């Protein structure tokens, strides 16, 4: 549990303290289409089906 | 010794299944039993009607309308109340207000409803009630 | 500009929310030049910048959200205008497939690939079948 | 899951002078060795075009089942798979999993500055919605039918 916040800082420098506190990391992928899986699609249960389905 | 709680409250859903367009239900629990609801009674109407009961006895209930026919569903929440050592023996006992407790479920009657095909009034539990108490000897 | 100025069951008791024309394809006005004078080739003309539009999403969920339901029909009958008519459309066709699942004697076994043969069902529109596999077992 | 769990020496065989001799006796416990893993094959078969009668046949490899009913429950399904012969007593288990929900739109046409309209769904019938209709009303409308609840 902790605080965000800013008055028009950059995204960079709200988030330097709290992950560095917290030590988190962000990370950032590219989605390129024919070559990476959807973003999105996990499987699920017992038998391993997709969360949603499309 | 020391003794420690962690409050879970009960939340019951109540739901006007088959689209009541007019008249008036009912809730039981433990067989007492509510002054007739509207179909399109305000949550806060139905906190009075629940909190009326020889057994809720206070403003402890709170409920809030889920708004997909009228207010309905109906998400009721036990304990929220919003629409010293040795004080037992005194009689001045420090717990009021039902919350942290596995209250029964509510049943509900149609009354007067009408409306829609197939017509119910529906109830389930969202979230069983608890109240694990951890006592700890000590000196 | 036609649309600007300057609770779910309230149809059934005459309370409905749907207040001030707007997002309707309105048709287009006419202009009479009677008591109007001075100029030459005198007349009223009116010209559209952009027509009026809404439609209306319908997304079927929860007890209704694994059907494959059939198509709504409109009827136009109630309607008061020149030239009525209601557009329906499929956007996404519902369902729900069969899981078959090889177990026991075929725990990690690699089948053959299943094809499902169509000719003996009847009614629908364009009625087929598809398998996909999940995973090959091995 | 059944493993192997071998303990294997690593011994120090050349101590210095004052070195730990706890080392010349060092043996290290392997971390449990499991058996050949199995993945179990999947198979999703989609019916498409809402067929209202007749039978469907499965086949599998050179077999076919026998005809199999358009309304067929898993449990039917999996009776038509377990009668042919390359598949026994209990090789195969069959359920529904993973809902895509219709997504149906509706527009009117023409001037139509009043009056009422009604959708209809199979057999069942809306109230009259209204030429300017809000999706809140048109929601109730189509909620107000028999086979759709105010949830769905």
């Amino acid at each position: 549990l902790t605080i965000v916040f800013s008055r028009f800082k950059s995204f960079h420098d709200t988030a330097k303290n709290v992950l560095a506190d917290s030590q988190l990391t962000i990370v950032c992928r590219r989605y390129f289409h024919g070559e990476d899986p959807h973003p999105f699609a996990e499987l699920s249960g017992e038998l391993g089906l997709p969360l949603i389905e499309g | 010794v020391r003794v420690k709680s962690t409050k879970i409250n009960e939340v019951q859903v109540v739901e006007l299944v088959g689209e009541p367009t007019s008249g008036s239900f009912t809730l039981t629990l433990d067989g007492q039993t509510t002054a007739p609801i509207a179909y399109n009674a305000t949550p806060a109407t139905v906190a009075a009607r629940i909190a009326d009961l020889p057994n809720i006895d206070g403003n402890y209930v709170k409920v809030e309308g889920l708004n997909e026919w009228f207010h309905s569903p109906y998400r009721i929440t036990f304990g929220e109340a919003q629409s010293f050592i040795g004080g037992l023996f005194g009689g001045n006992a420090s717990g009021k207000g039902v919350g942290g407790i596995d209250i029964d479920e509510m049943t509900g009657d149609v009354g007067t409803l009408s409306g829609g095909a197939g017509l119910d009034v529906q109830v389930t539990t969202e979230q069983d009630g608890d109240r694990l108490y951890v006592v700890s000897f000590q000196r | 500009t036609f649309g600007e100025a300057q609770f779910i069951g309230g149809l059934f008791g005459g309370n409905a929310s749907g207040k001030g024309v707007g997002g309707i394809d309105i048709d287009e006005m006419t202009g009479d030049v009677g008591t109007l004078s001075g100029g030459a080739g005198l007349d009223v003309q009116v010209t559209t910048e952009q027509d009026g539009d809404r439609l209306y999403v319908v997304s079927f969920q929860r007890a209704a959200g694994g059907l494959n339901l059939p198509q709504l029909v409109g009827n136009a009958s109630g309607l008061e205008g020149d030239d009525l008519s209601i557009e329906t459309a499929t956007n996404v066709d519902g369902g729900r497939p069969y899981v078959v699942r090889f177990t026991d004697d075929l725990q990690g076994v690699d089948v053959p690939t299943m094809t499902v043969d169509t000719d003996d069902l009847t009614g629908g529109y364009e009625v087929g079948s598809r398998v996909v596999v999940l995973r090959e077992g091995y | 899951s059944p493993a192997t769990l071998w303990t294997v020496p690593d011994y120090k065989l050349d101590l210095d002078e004052d070195e730990d001799p706890s080392l010349g006796t060092r043996r290290i416990r392997m971390p449990g060795q499991i058996g050949g893993l199995r993945v179990e094959e999947v198979q999703q078969i989609y019916i498409d075009g809402r067929p209202t009668g007749g039978t469907f046949k499965i086949g599998y490899g050179d077999e076919w089942t026998e005809p199999i009913a358009y309304n067929a429950s898993p449990n039917d399904v999996r009776a038509a798979l377990i009668a042919l012969e390359g598949i026994s007593a209990n090789d195969v288990e069959v359920s529904l999993g993973g809902a895509t929900n219709e997504v149906q739109t509706v527009r009117l046409k023409g001037g139509a500055l009043g009056g009422t309209f009604t959708l209809s769904l199979g057999s069942e019938t809306t109230v009259g919605i209204p030429f300017n209709a809000s999706d809140a009303d048109l929601q109730g409308a189509l909620v107000g039918l028999d086979s759709i609840g105010s949830a769905d």
